[PDB]
RNA sequence: AGCCAGGAUGUUGGCUUAGAAGCAGCCAUCAUUUAAAGAAAGCGUAAUAGCUCACUGGUCGAGUCGGCCUGCGCGGAAGAU
């Protein structure tokens, strides 16, 4: 795509829409009208859920504020809920932190066929799985 | 050695006066002259000048492949001359033309001054942006060197004189 | 493989092969089988690079000796002390 | 600090160190630390170029030493009077003659065990060398 | 700058560093990060 | 060796997670669009951040590189009528 105007992302798992503690000035110390947090997020998130941590870009104009896009999920986060345990990594190939397999990841890496940098199905099969395996993890498909 | 076995272009207007090691290159734009060192030889004929070794001198190839950036450089010097580029920064910084004196007050109690040498002489649009022409390229770095001198850039502030072609790193105000 | 050239020693003895090496070059030794012992003089240089390479120490060498051929296999080195370089080796008519 | 833990007599005569070394082939790891010029090595630098090995391995690869102290060393301390009997060992030393192995390591990449070894010439008294095991 | 006799940790700290001669000793420039900067002697 | 630019993605990699995104941490060292590209050596700390960079491609056109056997010399090398 195109050039850089101030786009990444800074936010953890939906608990908070507009957070005062977790983020901060950080998020608005640009042009980014910390109201749009809630009155965008909100005004667009409640589409496929409020409860995975997304990142998304941000978007600020010389008019008003900005717009930002999300879709898909974090890699990592995706382990904590149905996976294995509470938050990650932590302790990884020291012991055997757990057993997933090639069936649960699929599910939310071949639904990604547009942000997720693959002309491949099989590559989303093991990519995906790329960011999931440093957590110390035996493929038991 | 490489640069050495590269020969020098004289186009027209262009003389070349070669009384064994003294050379005069002279086109549109100054008379140029330089004692060659005596390890060298500077060759005629054609339309070039080669730039190869004498017998019974060591180095040699060192010394010719120096006459060889040195010819280089008067040959372009006297068609289209040399221009470097001092852009102040900092502040309470003047910079103005009084004919071939430049006006600088860099922020000291005397407004110092500054007598250009021969040909090299130069000029300013603002008081920010300084400007220099000439034809002699030893001379040129050696009158940015004064210029600059006088106010060297302050790594905090970026401050002082610089060049164009400057980049003027800086780090933080300490910690606590 | 290996074809190394040699020349027969005229001397013997601590003198002559100290003067080899401050010659440059250095002695060796055919033995083996029925025929008598066989003192040559060898160029230093070449056997040192030959024998970098495991091939030498396992394989029959051609010793080319005032243009005939004996064949050896190199039996025993002396290398030397603590230089890269080397004072003397054993082949032999196998 | 290496020493011997017993020996026949406490002290030992100056003598000399002439002649060359018996020890000049890798004969247990890979690669080896020769010595190369002359002298005696105290038990407290062969400690201290010991340990410069093993910090720069982590705690792989295996090490040997091939040179022991052996040899005690005397001196008469501060403010005595000449003779009077021979000084208390403080110290022991081993004699090393150019060639002899001094370390050997293996199982590390020959151009770690360079660094590895060379990490040590900082620490020894005399010259020193990288040498590689050698077929035959 | 610093002095020191013995320029085989200076030219690798930066990699701005390449060591000329000047004058009787080796002098060891990197205008680019002036903290590493080193010399190799004293005088007369 | 110069120089054109590329140096894009899984990806704040999860991570004791105060901001840790390579980026003060814990460990791991997968695999993605490929001529290339590390969950990364660094300027940096509010955090991306920015640019060189590790890697290749277009260009340049006959050599480059530094270890052996060694002769000689340079640095190290400051004291008092
Ligand atoms: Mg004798
Ligand atoms: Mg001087």
């Amino acid at each position: 795509a195109k050039k850089v105007q101030a786009y990444v992302k800074l936010q953890v798992a939906a608990g908070m829409a507009n957070p005062s503690p977790p983020v901060g000035p950080a998020l608005g110390q640009q042009g980014v009208n910390i109201m749009e947090f809630c009155k965008a997020f909100n005004a667009k998130t409640d589409s496929i859920e409020k409860g995975l941590p997304i990142p998304v870009v941000i978007t600020v104009y010389a008019d008003r504020s900005f717009t930002f896009v999300t879709k898909t999920p974090p890699a990592a986060v995706l382990l904590k809920k149905a996976a294995g345990i509470k938050s990650g990594s932590g302790k990884p190939n020291k012991d055997k932190v757990g057993k997933i397999s090639r069936a649960q990841l699929q599910e939310i890496a071949q639904t990604k066929a547009a942000d997720m940098t693959g002309a491949d199905i099989e590559a989303m099969t093991r990519s995906i799985e790329g960011t999931a395996r440093s957590m110390g993890l035996v493929v038991e498909d | 050695s490489r640069v050495a076995k590269a020969p020098v272009v004289v186009p027209a207007g262009v003389d070349v006066k070669i009384n064994g090691q003294v050379i005069t290159i002279k086109g549109k734009n100054g008379e140029l002259t330089r004692t060659l060192n005596d390890a060298v030889e500077v060759k005629h004929a054609d339309n070039t000048l080669t730039f190869g070794p004498r017998d019974g001198y060591a180095d040699g190839w060192a010394q010719a492949g120096t006459a060889r950036a040195l010819l280089n450089s008067m040959v372009i010097g006297v068609t289209e001359g040399f221009t470097k580029k001092l852009q102040l920064v900092g502040v309470g910084y003047r910079a103005a033309v009084k004919g071939n004196v430049i006006n600088l007050s860099l922020g000291f109690s005397h407004p110092v001054d500054h007598q250009l040498p021969a040909g090299i002489t130069a000029e300013c649009p603002t008081q920010t942006e300084i400007v220099l022409k000439g034809a002699d390229k030893q001379v040129i770095g050696q009158v940015a060197a004064d210029l600059r001198a006088y106010r060297r850039p302050e790594p905090y502030k970026g401050k002082g004189v610089r060049y164009a072609d400057e980049v003027v790193r800086t780090k933080e105000a300490k910690k606590k | 493989m290996f074809t190394i050239n040699a020349e027969v020693r005229k001397e013997q003895g601590k003198g002559a092969s100290r003067r080899l090496r401050a010659a440059n070059k250095f002695p060796a030794i055919i033995y083996g089988g029925k025929e008598a012992p066989l003192a040559i003089e060898l160029d230093h240089d070449k056997v040192m690079n030959m024998q970098a390479k495991a091939e030498f120490y396992s394989e029959v060498l051609t010793i080319v000796v005032d243009g005939k051929e004996i064949k050896v296999k190199a039996q025993d080195v002396q290398r030397h002390p603590y230089k890269p370089k080397l004072q003397h080796i054993d082949f032999v008519r196998a | 600090m290496l020493q011997p833990k017993r020996t026949k007599f406490r002290k030992m005569h100056k003598g000399r160190n002439r002649g060359l070394a018996q020890g000049t082939d890798v004969s247990f790891g890979s690669f080896g630390l020769k010595a190369v010029g002359r002298g005696r090595l105290t038990a407290r630098q062969i400690e201290a170029a010991r340990r410069a090995m093993t910090r720069a391995v982590k705690r792989q690869g295996k090490i040997w030493i091939r040179v022991f102290p052996d040899k005690p060393i005397t001196e008469k301390p501060l403010a005595v009077r000449m003779g009077k009997g021979k000084g208390n060992v403080e110290y022991w030393v081993a004699l090393i003659q150019p060639g002899k192995v001094l370390y050997e390591m293996d199982g590390v990449p020959e151009e770690l065990a360079r660094e590895a070894f060379k990490l040590a010439a900082a620490k020894l008294p005399i010259k020193t060398t990288f040498v590689t095991k050698t077929v035959m | 700058m610093k002095v020191l006799n013995s320029l085989r940790t200076a030219k690798e700290r930066h990699p701005d560093c390449q060591i000329v001669k000047r004058k009787g000793r080796l002098y060891v420039i990197c205008k680019s990060n002036p903290r590493f900067k080193a010399v190799q002697g004293r005088k007369k």
